[PDB]
């Protein structure tokens, strides 16, 4: 419902008019396949010593 | 200009995440009040430099 002001005619438009609002992910650069089925995972690296 | 909760969530947790990798540490603690400042303390084993 965030409102923008059209420059062409001055009419009030909503954010949905020019964009799609969704609940997505921060990034889409990594994926994890465990035994051939999607999953999530993290790697642990030791401290020095 | 912020309350205790904001500093605890944004600052204290993030900082305390990195003090688990220090050597000769005996314990750690953190405190934040309604004063705009947060204090974290790391206590080491006696005799440490």
């Amino acid at each position: 419902n965030i409102s923008l002001k059209s420059k062409t005619n001055g009419s009030v438009i909503k954010l949905s008019d020019v964009a799609n609002v969704e609940i997505g992910s921060q990034a889409y650069n990594f994926a994890i396949l465990e035994n051939g089925k999607p999953a999530t995972a993290a790697a642990i690296q030791l401290s020095p010593g | 200009g912020a309350t205790a909760k904001t500093i605890n969530d944004s600052v204290v947790t993030l900082i305390e995440r990195e003090l688990s990798g220090v050597k000769n540490l005996l314990y750690y603690s953190a405190t934040t009040d309604t004063s705009g400042t947060a204090e974290i303390t790391a206590t080491f084993k006696p005799g440490t430099d």
